[PDB]
C-alpha cells in the first residue's frame, strides 16, 4: 500500500501535533509507475498539490472535482457488490493519499462530503452507466452553482458598497476579490486599490498584475507597513478560505492582523466568501488546527549571505511556516455571500438553511 | 434494625413564659410565622425518623387541633405521628415512665423537646451509638448531641450554660454541670482515676 | 396510582431538602422517568389535559427548588414533545416574520398519540446516555500540545473532556478551588491520578495567573436564553479576567442545561445557603451584628463567553436563541 | 469457537434481531448480529428515528447492544439492511428475552464442547446441530423450543436420552443442565406480634401458633420461631416464591383469626418478603 | 555559618525560581541555643516571622526596627575598626538570616536601606555611645514620622472622600484602612463597610472584629462572591504593601482581581499607602517576583475527608498559594498619601522629591 510521508526538520513544540513535510520529498518515489493502488489521476493531482502547482482554494476544489470525475468515469463496479458503498470505500484511500500530499482545505472537505452524500443516495436498482452519468452531472452542477453563479452574485452585491473615489485594501491573492474589483471597475466605479502582500508566497503579485491589466490604479506594499496606509484606506476587502460555525474567519496568515489594525484606524472590514466554504466546525486559534508549510521556504538572500542556510545544524533553532489564521467575529463587519450581505454572526444560519 | 423512633415532649414542664403561655402553649408560639412544633417536626422528619410520639399535657387540645391540620398528619407523610395526652404528666420523667409502661419504643429512640430548632442530621451519631452499643454489649445508654460554640454568642444564655468534662478518645461524658451563678467550677478527682490517659474540660 | 404519588412526593422532598441525585445527568434521567410514569400511569382525554397535568407537576417540582433548572428543562422538553406530536399527527412555528406574513386547539383525542409521545421520551433518554462521551470525543480538536488550561470548581463534563484529551497530548491544568465548598481539590486529585500535571490554587489568584493561561474551560449549571450562564461563584471574575487577557473561554455544557428563562429573575437566581461555610458559628458575639451572605451561583453575561461545546458540537453564544427555539415552545416558558 | 444460535445462517425479512455496533459509516451503522455468528449488518441513516435526526452519534452509541428489525436481506452480497424506526417495545422485550434464553442455551452447549475438548469449530457445530436444532424443529419455534426442552429435561433426563451424540457427551450435557438451570431455592419470611392477655394466655398463643403452622403444605414447613417475647418470625425455604408469599399470607390470616377468636391481640409487623 | 533552609515539596514550573518553605521546619534546629553567630533578638524575630506571629507590613517593619535598635544597643566596635562600615558588615548576615526565615517585604527593604544610609553617614569622629544614641533616636523618629503621622495625615485626607450613606468595600487586613474607617466613623460620618476575605489566611476577620468593636455596621463575604456585592458598593478602599515606580500596586493576592471586578461595575478605587512603601523597582506581573507560602495551608476539611491530605503522593500534583499580586496602574483611581490625594501615575514624582 501507499507508505507514509516522512516529516522534515524539527517542529515547534506547540505545533508538534501537525504534520510538516518538504517539497523536495515526493510520495511517488515508492509507488509503481503504472499506478494500481492509487488512480493515475489522483496521483497527478497529489503531485501537483504537493509541488504547489495548484494553490487557490477554488482552484484546488475544481482540480479535485475534475480528477474525481475522471476517477468515476474510469470506475467499474466489481462483481457481487454495490456501487453506493464500493465507490466510497475505493475513494477513501485516494483522499488519504491526497491528504498525505498536502492537507485538505475547507472547500475540498465540503466537496468530498457532497460527493459522499450524492453517491450514498444512488439507487441500488439503477444501471451503472446511468449512475455514472448522474454523478458527473451532479459534479458539474455543483461546480457551476457553487463557484460561477456564486461569484457573479457576490460581485453584484459588492458593487453597492464600492463607491466613487474611495480606497480599498486587499490582501493576498483570491479570485473572488479580483473578480469583484474588475467587475466594479468595468461598470463605471472609479477607485484605487492597495495590495498588501506577505512572505514567503508573495501571492499579492498575482492580484497586482490582474488589477494592472484591468486598468485599475493600484498600490503595492508588504504587510508590516499596513499601518502606514490605513489612514487613507476607506474599506478593507478580504477573501476567506473558510467560515466557521462560530463566525470566525479562517484565512491567510496575515489576514487577521489587517482586521485588527483596521479596527485601530476605524476602517470597515468586508469578507467575501461562497456559502459552500462554510464549515460546521469551530476553532478559536490557529494552533489546534493548521498546516505547517516547508520551513526551507523561509530562507531569503539578503546581500551575499543567507542567514538561515544551514538552520538544521542549530539544535535549538526552529522554523514554522504557518499557512492559516483565525479571525474573531468581532473584527469583521460584512460577510458578502450569494445569499446577500449578512453579519459575521449569521454563518450558522446559512449552514442551517443549506442542509434542509 | 427497626425504623428510627422519636419521643417529642410537646409540653415544657416549667413556666418561663407567663403571661404569654397563659392562653397559648409555648410549643405553638410563632417564631418566624411558623410554630416551634412545626420546626421540630421538620427536623425529626428530615433526619430519618419514621415514627414520632407527642406527649402534650398543658392545653393539649390546641396542640392536637394544630397538629391534625399540619403537614405531618397527612396520609402521605413518612413520619407517622402519634398523639398521646394525659393531665397527670408533671415532668419529662413522667413521660419516659409512661413510655416504658406502654412499651412505645423497642430500640434507640430520639428524645427531643417540642421547641427545638435544628437542621442536624444524626446519621453519623446514630451509627456511632449503635456500633458502641454492639461492641460494649449494652453499656452506653445515652448519646447527647452538642454543638461547637463560643461562650460569648447570644445563643449561650446564662441559664442553660453547661460545662462538661469528657474522655477525649472515646467521647464519653465523665462529668456534667450547669454554670448558672457560678464564678468558679469544680470537678471531682474520681474522673482522673479511670481515664487518666485523656480528660478534657469543655 | 398511589406509587406514582409516593414517587412524586419523594422526588419533591429530595429536591427541596438537600441533594439527590448526585449528577445533573441522573437528575434529568429521574425527571424524565417520572414524567413518563405520569404520562402512562394516569388517565387523560385530550392532549390539553395532559399538558395541564404536566404543567401542574412541573410547577410543583420547580417550586420545590428553583435553583435546579434541569427539572424545569425536562418538563418543558416533554411539553414541546407533546406539542410536536399533536401537531404532526393532527394537522401537518416559533413566531417568525414568515408566519406573520402568511397567517391553537388541543382537543380531539387521537388514539395513536400517547404511545408516540412515549417513544420520543425514550429517544430523549437515549441521547442522555452518550451525551458526556459525545462532548468528550471532540476534545482533541480544542487542545494543542503543551497548552495551559484553567478550570474553576468541579465539573464532570470538563473532567471527561480533559481525561479524553490527555490520552494523546500533554498539557497543564490549573484548578482554582471554589470557596467555600473547595470542590476543586477533588477535580485536581482526579486529574493528577491521570497524570495530567495539575496545579491547585485558591480562586483569589485567578487574575494573577490568567496572564500565563492559554485557554479557560469551565462547566456551568444553567445556560440562559441570551447565552448567559448561571455558574458557580467566582466564574464571573474568571470570565472578566479572561476577557481582559483575551484568552478564549470555553463552556462544556450538555443540551439539557438550556433554560428558556431570562436573567430578570434576579431574586431567586442565586442559591443562598447557611453562612456557616463563610463565617463559622464559633466566632461569637460579632455574629450578632455582622451580615454574612453565601451565594453559590452567579450570573455571567454572554459577552464574556467565547464558545459553547455540547453534544451537538460547537456553537457561538450568539446562536443560543436558535437552539432554545428548537427545544422549547414560547408559551411553555412561564409553565 | 462459535456457532449460530439458530439453524438459519441468515435472518429472513422482518425478523427482530439483537445487534452490536462496531463502527460508523456514511450509509449508517455497521453492526454484528450476535446470534448469527457475528455477521456484519447495516442500520440505515434514513431509518434511525421517526423524527428528523441531525447526526449519527445522537442515538447509536457505538459499543452497545440494540434491538433492530430487518427489512432487506441480500445473501449473495452479504448485505443485510436493518431499521430502528419500526420496532416496538413489545417486540423489543420479547426479542431480549428470546436472545437471553438462546444465549443461555449457547453457553451451556459451549461449556459441554469445552469440557469435551473439541478444538475444531466444526465439531462444536455438529454438537449444536444434533441437540438444539432437533428440538427446535420438533417444536417448530426457534429459540423457545430449545430452552423449554432443556428446562423440561433438567428434571426428567428421558428427553436428553434420545440424543445420539455419545455416552460421555450425554453425561456432560445432563450434568451441565442440572448444575446450571436448576437454581430452585427461595425463602419467604415474615414477622407477626400475637399475644393474648387472657386467662389462658400462653396456651392461646401456643394454640394460635400451632393452628398457623398446621397450614403448611408439602415441601414447605413454616418454621415459626420466637424472635422477641412479643413477636414471632415465620421462615420457610420453599421454591416458587409466588406461591410461597400466598402460603405465608394464608398462614398469617389463619393465625390472626385464631388469636382473635381466643380474645387476644395480633398485628403484622412485616409482610411476607424474600430473603 | 547559618545553614541554608531547604525547600519543601515540589514547586510549579513557572515559579521554580522562588523559594518555598514549610512552616514546621525552622533553621534553629541547626543553631546554637545561646545565639552566637547572630544576635538573639534577630533569631527571635526570625522565628516569629517564619511561624507567622507577625504578619502586617507595618507590624513587620516596626518589629524589625525594634530588633535593630536592640542590636545597636548591644553593639561594641572592635579595636582598630570604624563603626560606619563594621556595623553594616555585621548587619548583613542578620538580613540574610531574616530573608531565609521569610522573604523581606517592601517596608522592611526601605527601612534597611534607610538604616544603612544613616549608619554610613555616622562620622568617624563620633564617640561610640553618642553614635548609638543618635542611631536609636533616628530609628524612633523614622518610625514616628513614617507610620504614625503618615497614618494620621492619610486618615484626615480620606475623610473628605467618605460621605454619608455610602458603601465602602475593603479587602484583607490592613491597619491603615481600619484606622481610616474608625476615625471617619468617630468624626461623624455614617456609612457601611463590606469586608472581603480569602483563603487560607482569612485575615479579613481581624478588620471585621475591629469594625464591630468600633460600632461601624459591617458585612462579610468571601472573594468569589465579590461580583455579587459590587452593584451596591460605592467605593473600593484598598491597602497596599508597596507602590512601584510604574504605578503598579503590589498587595495581597486578591487586590488586582477586586480592582478589575470593581472597574467592570463602575466603582471608584482608592488605594491608601504611606510614602515610605514606595519602591524604585518595577514589575509587570506576579511571576517575576513573589513569595510562595506553605502549600499545606491549602488543605481544608470539607465534610469528613481532606482531599489534599497526601498531595505529595501524586507525582503530577502541585499546590500553589501566592502571597502577593500586582495591580496595573490603569485600574486604580486614587493613591492617598501623607502628601495628599495623587493619581496612580505620580509614584515616581514622590520618589523624586523624597531623595
Amino acid at each position: 500500500q501507499v507508505p507514509t510521508r516522512k516529516d522534515y526538520g524539527s517542529k515547534v513544540s506547540l505545533f508538534s501535533h501537525l504534520p510538516q513535510y518538504s517539497r523536495q520529498n515526493s510520495l511517488t518515489q515508492f509507488m509503481s509507475i503504472p499506478s494500481s493502488v492509487i488512480h493515475p489521476a489522483m496521483v497527478r493531482l497529489g503531485l501537483q498539490y504537493s509541488q504547489g502547482l495548484v494553490s487557490g482554494s477554488n482552484a484546488r476544489c475544481i482540480a479535485l472535482l475534475r480528477a474525481l470525475q475522471q476517477v468515476i468515469q474510469d470506475y467499474t463496479t466489481p462483481p457481487n457488490e454495490e456501487l453506493s458503498r464500493d465507490l466510497v470505500n475505493k475513494l477513501k484511500p485516494y483522499m488519504s493519499f491526497l491528504t498525505q500530499c498536502r492537507p485538505l482545505s475547507a472547500s475540498m472537505h465540503n466537496a468530498i462530503k457532497f460527493l459522499n452524500k450524492e453517491i450514498t443516495s444512488v439507487g441500488s436498482s439503477k444501471r451503472e452507466e446511468e449512475a455514472k452519468s448522474e454523478l458527473r452531472a451532479a459534479i458539474d452542477r455543483y461546480v457551476q452553482e457553487k463557484i460561477v453563479l456564486a461569484a457573479q452574485a457576490i460581485s453584484r452585491f459588492a458593487y453597492q458598497k464600492i463607491s466613487n473615489g474611495d480606497v480599498i485594501l486587499v490582501y493576498g491573492c483570491s479570485s473572488l476579490v479580483s473578480r469583484i474589483l474588475q467587475e466594479a471597475w468595468t461598470e463605471g466605479r472609479r477607485f484605487r486599490v492597495v495590495v498588501v502582500d506577505s512572505r514567503p508566497w508573495l501571492e499579492g503579485r498575482h492580484t497586482l498584475r490582474s488589477l494592472v491589466h484591468a486598468g485599475v490604479p493600484a498600490s503595492y506594499l508588504l504587510i508590516p507597513a499596513a499601518s502606514y496606509v490605513l489612514p487613507e484606506v476607506s474599506k478593507v476587502l478580504l477573501g476567506a478560505h473558510a467560515l466557521l460555525a462560530n463566525g470566525s474567519v479562517m484565512s491567510r496568515v496575515g489576514t487577521a492582523q489587517l482586521a485588527l489594525v483596521a479596527r485601530a484606524h476605524n476602517v470597515p472590514v468586508l469578507v467575501c466568501c461562497e456559502t459552500y466554504k462554510f464549515c460546521e466546525r469551530v476553532q478559536t486559534d490557529a494552533f489546534v488546527s493548521n498546516e505547517l508549510d516547508d520551513p526551507d521556504d523561509l530562507q531569503c538572500k539578503r546581500g551575499e549571505h543567507v542567514a538561515l542556510a544551514n538552520w538544521q545544524n542549530h539544535a535549538s533553532l526552529r522554523l514554522l511556516n504557518l499557512v492559516y489564521d483565525v479571525t474573531p467575529p468581532e473584527l469583521v463587519d460584512l460577510v458578502i455571500t450569494e445569499l446577500g450581505m449578512i453579519p459575521c454572526s449569521s454563518v450558522p444560519v446559512v449552514l442551517r438553511v443549506k442542509s434542509s | 434494625p427497626p425504623p428510627l423512633q422519636a419521643v417529642l415532649v410537646a409540653d415544657s414542664f416549667d413556666r418561663r413564659f407567663f403571661p404569654i403561655s397563659k392562653d397559648q402553649p409555648r410549643v405553638l408560639l410563632p417564631l418566624a410565622n411558623v410554630a416551634l412544633i412545626d420546626y421540630t417536626l421538620e427536623f425529626l422528619t428530615a433526619t430519618g425518623v419514621q415514627e414520632t410520639f407527642v406527649f402534650c399535657c398543658w392545653k393539649a387540645a390546641q396542640i392536637k387541633e394544630h397538629l391534625l391540620k399540619s403537614k405531618w398528619c397527612r396520609p402521605t407523610s413518612l413520619n407517622v405521628v402519634r398523639i398521646i395526652t394525659s393531665e397527670l404528666y408533671r415532668s419529662l420523667g413522667d413521660v419516659l415512665r409512661d413510655v416504658d409502661a406502654k412499651a412505645l419504643v423497642r430500640s434507640d429512640f430520639l428524645l427531643v423537646y417540642g421547641d427545638v430548632i435544628s437542621n442536624i442530621n444524626i446519621t453519623r451519631a446514630l451509627e456511632e451509638h449503635r456500633l458502641r452499643r454492639k461492641l460494649e454489649k449494652n453499656v452506653s445508654v445515652m448519646t447527647m448531641i452538642f454543638k461547637e460554640s463560643s461562650p460569648s454568642h447570644p445563643t449561650r444564655c446564662h441559664e442553660d450554660n453547661v460545662v462538661v468534662a469528657v474522655d477525649s478518645t472515646t467521647n464519653r461524658v465523665l462529668h456534667f454541670q450547669k454554670t448558672q451563678g457560678l464564678r468558679r467550677f469544680a470537678f471531682p478527682l474520681s474522673l482522673f482515676q479511670g481515664s487518666s490517659d485523656g480528660v478534657e474540660v469543655r | 396510582g398511589s406509587e406514582l404519588s409516593e414517587r412524586i412526593e419523594s422526588f419533591v422532598e429530595t429536591l427541596k431538602r438537600g441533594g439527590g441525585p448526585r449528577s445533573s445527568e441522573e437528575m434529568a434521567r429521574e425527571t424524565l422517568g417520572l414524567l413518563r410514569q405520569i404520562i402512562t400511569d394516569h388517565r387523560w382525554s385530550n392532549a390539553g389535559e395532559l399538558m395541564e397535568l404536566i404543567r401542574r407537576e412541573g410547577r410543583r417540582m420547580t417550586a420545590a427548588q428553583p435553583s435546579e433548572t434541569t427539572v424545569g428543562n425536562m418538563v418543558r422538553r416533554v411539553l414541546k414533545i407533546i406539542r410536536e406530536e399533536y401537531g404532526r399527527l393532527h394537522g401537518r412555528q416559533q413566531e417568525s416574520l414568515h408566519k406573520l406574513l402568511t397567517s391553537e386547539d388541543f382537543s380531539f383525542h387521537y388514539a395513536q398519540l400517547q404511545s408516540n409521545i412515549i417513544e420520543a421520551i425514550n429517544e430523549l433518554l437515549v441521547e442522555l446516555e452518550g451525551t458526556m462521551e459525545n462532548i468528550a470525543a471532540q476534545a482533541l480538536e480544542h487542545i494543542h500540545s503543551n497548552e495551559v488550561i484553567m478550570t474553576i470548581g468541579f465539573s464532570r463534563t470538563v473532567e471527561a473532556f480533559l481525561k479524553e484529551a490527555a490520552r494523546k497530548r500533554k498539557f497543564h491544568v490549573i484548578v482554582a478551588e471554589c470557596a467555600p465548598f473547595c470542590q476543586g481539590h477533588e477535580m485536581a486529585v482526579n486529574l493528577s491520578k491521570a497524570g495530567i500535571e495539575t496545579t491547585v490554587m485558591t480562586d483569589a489568584a485567578i487574575f494573577a495567573v490568567m496572564s500565563r493561561v492559554n485557554k479557560v474551560i469551565i462547566g456551568t449549571k444553567t445556560i440562559l436564553a441570551n447565552g448567559a450562564l448561571r455558574a458557580v461563584t467566582g466564574t464571573h471574575t474568571l470570565a472578566l479576567a479572561a476577557k481582559h487577557h483575551s484568552t478564549p473561554l470555553i463552556v462544556c455544557a450538555p443540551m439539557f442545561k438550556l433554560s428558556p428563562q431570562f436573567p430578570n429573575e434576579e431574586d431567586s437566581f442565586h442559591k443562598f445557603v447557611a453562612p456557616e461555610e463563610v463565617l463559622p458559628f464559633t466566632e461569637g458575639d460579632i455574629l450578632e451584628k455582622v451580615s454574612v451572605h453565601c451565594p453559590v451561583f452567579d450570573y455571567v453575561p454572554p459577552e464574556l463567553i467565547t464558545l459553547f461545546i455540547s453534544n451537538i458540537g460547537g456553537n457561538a453564544p450568539s446562536y443560543i436563541y436558535r437552539l432554545m427555539s428548537e427545544l422549547y415552545h414560547p408559551d411553555d416558558h412561564v409553565l | 469457537l462459535s456457532c449460530r444460535f439458530y439453524q438459519h445462517k441468515f435472518p429472513e425479512v422482518e425478523d427482530v434481531v439483537m445487534v452490536n455496533v462496531r463502527s460508523i459509516a456514511e450509509m449508517g451503522a455497521y453492526v454484528s448480529l450476535l446470534e448469527y455468528n457475528n455477521i456484519e449488518g447495516m442500520i440505515l441513516l434514513s431509518e434511525l428515528s421517526r423524527r428528523r435526526i441531525r447526526s449519527i452519534n445522537k442515538l447509536i452509541r457505538i459499543g452497545r447492544n440494540e434491538c433492530v428489525v430487518v427489512i432487506r436481506v441480500d445473501k449473495e452480497k452479504g448485505y443485510i439492511d436493518l431499521s430502528k424506526r419500526r420496532v416496538s417495545p413489545e417486540e423489543a422485550i420479547k426479542c431480549e428475552d428470546k436472545f437471553t434464553k438462546s444465549k443461555t442455551v449457547y453457553s451451556i452447549l459451549r461449556h459441554v464442547a469445552e469440557v469435551l475438548e473439541y478444538t475444531k469449530d466444526e465439531q462444536l457445530e455438529s454438537l449444536f446441530q444434533r441437540t438444539a436444532w432437533v428440538f427446535d424443529d420438533k417444536y417448530k419455534r426457534p429459540g423457545y423450543g430449545a430452552y423449554d426442552a432443556f428446562k423440561h429435561a433438567v428434571s426428567d433426563p428421558s428427553i436428553l436420552d434420545s440424543l445420539d451424540l455419545n455416552e460421555d457427551e450425554r453425561e456432560v450435557l445432563i450434568n451441565n443442565i442440572n448444575r446450571r438451570l436448576t437454581p430452585q431455592a427461595v425463602k419467604i419470611r415474615a414477622d407477626i406480634e400475637v399475644a393474648c392477655y387472657g386467662y389462658e394466655g400462653i396456651d392461646a398463643v401456643k394454640e394460635a401458633l400451632r393452628a398457623g403452622l398446621n397450614c403448611s403444605t408439602e415441601n414447605m414447613p413454616i418454621k415459626i420461631n420466637l424472635i422477641a417475647p412479643p413477636r414471632y418470625v415465620m421462615t420457610t425455604t420453599t421454591l416458587e416464591r409466588t406461591e410461597g408469599l400466598s402460603v405465608l399470607s394464608q398462614a398469617m390470616a389463619v393465625i390472626k383469626e385464631k388469636i382473635e377468636e381466643k380474645r387476644g391481640v395480633f398485628n403484622v409487623q412485616m409482610e411476607p418478603k424474600v430473603v
